[PDB]
């Protein structure tokens, strides 16, 4: 029995040992209690007002646009402290986590941005914080493994199965049915066992209602699309959240493509994997023949899950949004132009969703069409992964 | 077929417990998978719980993962796996035969198509680590149109709604948690909170195997006294063959050492 | 002749080469005009809003002054696009060099910080950047020289003399001589001939005015001291500005003391070094007994200025504001501590500021204190080498 | 002294102009330097800019920027510098020496005391190149108590206001830019703005010398019929140095060449 529903149509549900229901279904309560709570509510918006720094610049880009009848506008999450919008839901689940009591935080990271928003939000606010990250990903993520360790996190290294997200994932589950009496684990994206995808898109969802809030006072009107790109699916689903009912606003998520569809090397299990359940949920992802959990593959490390949010998967079957993937090359190329015509230096993964804008602009160059993407993140971790290229 | 309720009125009517080891299919080779599970059969294993190796087998600790990892660098796969169960029951008709599965490997080829191989191939019992029993409904609807029993959790924690579900949806054997966290021989459990178990028979619940951290003689004869019908033991077995890779008719002999000393504490 | 006086009391004037004087003037005079243009306040606040995400915030730090009377407040230029403080002035700059007729920009640096923002402002302003840097800051900053040649800029290495930033002051300087015409020289601190002291001071003063405001909404006072970094003085001298007519407030800037001040190994002038003449000002600066100008010496690569701005020497001269000064050490333990204690890295330059910060409330515990440090960037760039260390 | 007016009014009387070369004192070492301004003397320079090796030159272009450095490596310092100047007047009685300063080297040790310095080694004019006519009321004070020239730029974009005080401010020469830009003689300015030069004549300054890119004999010539007084070079002599760093004889010999070329430009 829950308080809200787990499922999003098919996807989603509580695929957990039984073992951990009762600290899902604790989770849930003090989340409900929490949205309904306006204390707390002032709480996270002054964490995220006056240590993270929203709201966060809606830009319009015109050099990017000029001579079409594009307007883009990005928003602006590369602004955020820590440069990602990961910090939104870290210091909205720290606040949780105090509200049941726990003084422990467990997270699980593969780039290392998501250790590194639960390391700064863990010192902040006084918790103890454990990450754990595969073997591979500590070995070549040095930057952001010193950054959490700076913050006074401890990180695990994991060298079972394959040693990288999902081990991770794995990891991090097995400690916290051991330890949730004391832990909170602060899941890393909107996917995973409910209340998760709940939970992680309503602390991300002040990134599309800033968003409106921007466009309407810039534009006088809501934007044909908003484009984000798709890891697991938190800046996506925190940009769409507060357009879902506005129904003639276009919704874009872009799953990385890798060296292409067709090479099997890629991270879009949305549009060309097959549902399974794994890691809590009923989703797609990435799988063998025989149901063994695979690899995302893309350049952006941080687009490296090798499944997605259920809500993305409804949102998609009802065909409330539109999936497409944008390969490394082209997200190169997004990444090196707003450089030079914006100088702005945006995330590699970030760089999927302006790509994808770029093409909708260039492809049909004489259709008016206000878009905005959502600018996830900063791009100073990639420079010598792009300089290297 | 009933091979668990006859099980456990033979085993009843010597007013013993059952003593049902754990291994993972295929580790460390096929061949040698075979000849571990006819040695824990020989020294007197009640009854078995296999593994299919699975890429994330998240509610396993260590020595479980590496058994997972060893039958997949000998290029294990589910279908070697179902081949190995049917030809165990060709040689072994009685024994009860429980699967432990992740749900994606229950759910890949399709729920009913999965417990219908089982059907085939003579499995008695399926526990699906990762489908809790409020994600049950498919899973145990499956299972029983095939005649397989599906295994639920009873957690020492269990509130009297849970154990009504577990008592009413669960068949051949009630699985009774000795603790919280994952598979491990380095983590001892509790004794079955004897307020689950009489709660359990209040609620003509399966009989209940007690597992997680049972790793000695000593274990098996305490689950038995607390009244459990048994218990479960994996971790412990599967570190001999950890420790005897090397040394395959080693391994066998030290298992066979093994498994004869905990059935022994299981007889009254 | 000139529009402004080019002194603040013995210190500043237009020590240039008189082929230089009328572009000094020019420059005087383009500026003194925008000051009074609404069109141009309006198009910069523009920019410092939606692109560059001003105002930053002001966050209270509780975790470091428990258990002492001291309540620290962080101005927090490390959320401003570009992650420091260099980005207003350089925003305003280039808006100046298109109001002159300008299309091309000329920037020195060293540590790179001041050459990537003159990069970015020069992307999105439609101008063509060149960036002289000493060959020695070329080597040993391959991140930022990178950042500004994906941004498009000529990274131009200068040779002679030491081969360092004042080597490029030089060079920048040697370009303009001849490129005046149709080039602007985009300094990048508060220094150098008038009107550039002024100019820089005006075009940061935007940090102070913010704090003010802030510090008024959040505690109803003003506060005892603001305390900033001084490599070349503009984000110390932004922060101080709009608080040098409240007699009230303590303004307190901090030298790099390097490995101590009595090893010679700092970067100290404005307490430590002389008055001399060079890059086109008299002021405090660092030289042999015989007039050659040294380097500064810190771990800070950015606060790698041998002089210091004349507006600051002329406020210690008058007792309006105090230098301090903070050894490596110290710069690094502040590092850490806010990192571990707030989960905000700071630069190595701004951690000068937090480390004179903490040593006012551990010195005098019980002394009832409410001061603001500015924060001028993040400290990203620093792990390695605090890593190294 | 009045050695500036002294040597004007001879050139006048044979209707020549000046020709002046620069070098940095103690390029590429003390003894090598004094025999290079003996060979300029020698080749029949008319007067000397001689520059004091600075850290930061920043109106000079690549050529002296690394005879600054040369100077450096040799461990040339001011002090140095004026022991030469006091030898060079000892043997050269009536040739006019300029010193090229740079701005933090005469304000050092005191304003003052600098052009007192010049004056007890017989030193005649300092450019001090980094202050402009706006900054320069301490300097040329400091020049006139001590009997030396203060020198003053004109450039090419110079107005009347600029013109005026340049002739009333400067004694000894008036220098004539002829281009913006630093030091070279890769890069050749305009013939002297006649309209400069008759308007600096009008206002009765200091007789005019055209520096900067005056590389060849023909560019001296073109000055002197444009009505400057004479030309300096510094860069194309300076470069025969670089060129013959491994050959100081050598050196000599293409220095005395290249100036007595210069020279012969001059005269009528
Ligand atoms: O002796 P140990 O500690 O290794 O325990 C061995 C247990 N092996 S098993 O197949 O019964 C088994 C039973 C349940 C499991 O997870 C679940 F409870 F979530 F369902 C996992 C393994
Ligand atoms: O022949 P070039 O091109 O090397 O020119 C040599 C000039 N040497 S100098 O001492 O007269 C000289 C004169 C003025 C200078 O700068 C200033 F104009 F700003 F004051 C610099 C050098
Ligand atoms: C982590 C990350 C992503 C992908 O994660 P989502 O949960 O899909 O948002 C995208 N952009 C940036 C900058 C990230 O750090
Ligand atoms: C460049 C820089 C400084 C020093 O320059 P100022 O002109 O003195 O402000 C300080 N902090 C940061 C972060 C910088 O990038
Ligand atoms: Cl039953
Ligand atoms: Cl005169
Ligand atoms: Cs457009
Ligand atoms: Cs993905
Ligand atoms: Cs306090
Ligand atoms: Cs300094």
């Amino acid at each position: 029995t829950t308080l809200l529903n787990p499922y999003f149509g098919e996807f989603g549900g509580m695929y957990v040992p039984q073992i951990l229901m009762p600290a899902l279904n604790q989770l849930e309560e003090a989340f409900v209690s929490a949205q309904k709570d306006p204390e707390f509510q002032a709480q996270f918006a002054d964490l995220l007002k006056n240590y993270a720094g929203r709201p966060t610049a809606l830009t319009k880009c015109q050099n990017i646009t000029a001579g079409t009848r594009t307007t883009l506008y990005l928003k602006r999450e590369d602004l955020l402290h820590g440069g990602a919008h990961k910090t939104n839901q870290v210091l909205g689940q720290a606040l949780l986590a105090k509200r049941m009591g726990k003084s422990e935080i467990i997270a699980e990271t593969g780039a290392g941005q998501h250790g590194v928003a639960s390391a700064l939000a863990s010192a902040l606010l006084g918790l103890k914080c454990r990450i754990y990250m595969g073997a591979k990903d500590v070995e070549r993520q040095s930057p952001n493994v010193f950054r959490m360790r700076l913050m006074g996190a401890e990180v695990i290294p994991v060298h079972s199965g394959s040693a990288t997200l999902k081990d991770a994932c794995n990891e991090a589950l097995r400690d916290w049915s051991g330890s949730y009496e004391t832990a909170h684990y602060m899941l890393g994206t909107a996917a995973g066992p409910h209340p998760y995808p709940t939970i992680v898109r309503e602390f991300q969802r002040m990134i599309g209602e800033e968003t409106k809030a921007q466009i309407l006072d810039k534009e006088g009107r809501l934007p044909d699309a908003v484009i984000a790109c798709v890891g697991g699916g938190s800046n996506a689903i925190g940009m769409f959240a507060d357009f879902i009912n506005d129904t003639s606003v276009g919704l874009i998520g872009v799953e990385p493509g890798g060296h292409g569809i067709e090479t099997g090397e890629h991270g879009a299990p949305l549009k060309h994997g097959r549902v399974g359940i794994y890691f809590g949920m009923k989703a797609p992802m990435m799988q063998t023949a025989d149901g063994q959990i695979e690899e995302s593959y893309s350049i952006s490390a941080g687009l490296d899950f090798p499944s997605v949010g259920p809500q993305h998967a409804y949102l998609n079957s009802i065909g409330r949004a539109d999936y497409v993937s944008i390969t490394d090359d082209e997200a190169l190329e997004a990444f090196k132009t707003l450089c030079r015509h914006e100088g702005i230096i945006p995330a590699l993964e970030s760089s999927h969703a302006l790509a994808h804008a770029l093409k909708m602009m260039r492809e049909q160059p004489e259709k008016e069409q206000l878009l905005v993407v959502n600018l996830s993140g900063r791009g100073d971790k990639d420079i010598f992964t792009v300089h290297d290229i | 077929m009933e091979r668990y309720e006859n099980l456990f009125a033979q085993l009843n009517d010597r007013r013993e417990g059952a003593f049902v080891p754990f291994v993972t299919l295929g580790d460390p080779g096929i061949e040698q998978s075979l000849k571990i599970i006819d040695t824990l059969i020989d020294a007197g294993a009640d009854a078995l719980e296999l593994g299919v190796p699975f890429s994330d087998p998240l509610a396993d600790g260590p020595t479980i993962q590496n058994a997972n990892l060893r039958a997949f660098a000998a290029g294990v796969t589910p279908a070697q796996c179902f081949e190995m169960l049917a030809l165990i029951r060709e040689k072994h008709p009685t024994i009860p035969i429980g699967l432990l599965m992740y749900a994606n490997l229950v759910f890949n080829n399709g729920i009913d198509a999965f417990y219908a191989r089982c059907e085939q191939v003579g499995v008695d019992s399926v526990l699906v680590a990762d489908v809790p029993v409020e994600e049950s409904a498919p899973f145990r609807q499956a299972a029983l149109r095939h005649n397989i029993a599906p295994i639920f959790i009873c957690p020492p924690n269990a509130d009297d709604d849970l154990l009504r579900q577990v008592a009413s949806y669960g068949r051949g054997y009630t699985y009774l948690l000795s603790r919280s966290g994952v598979t491990g021989a380095e983590n001892r459990g509790a004794l079955p909170l004897h307020h689950l178990i009489e709660k359990l028979k209040e609620y003509h619940a399966a009989p209940a195997l007690q597992g997680f951290g049972i790793s000695s003689p000593e274990q098996v004869s305490a689950a038995v006294r607390a009244g459990a019908a048994g218990a479960i033991s994996g971790s412990a077995i599967v570190k001999i063959i950890e420790k005897n890779l090397a040394s395959p008719k080693q391994m066998l002999a030290e298992l066979r050492s093994f498994v004869s000393a905990m059935k022994a504490a299981s007889r009254a």
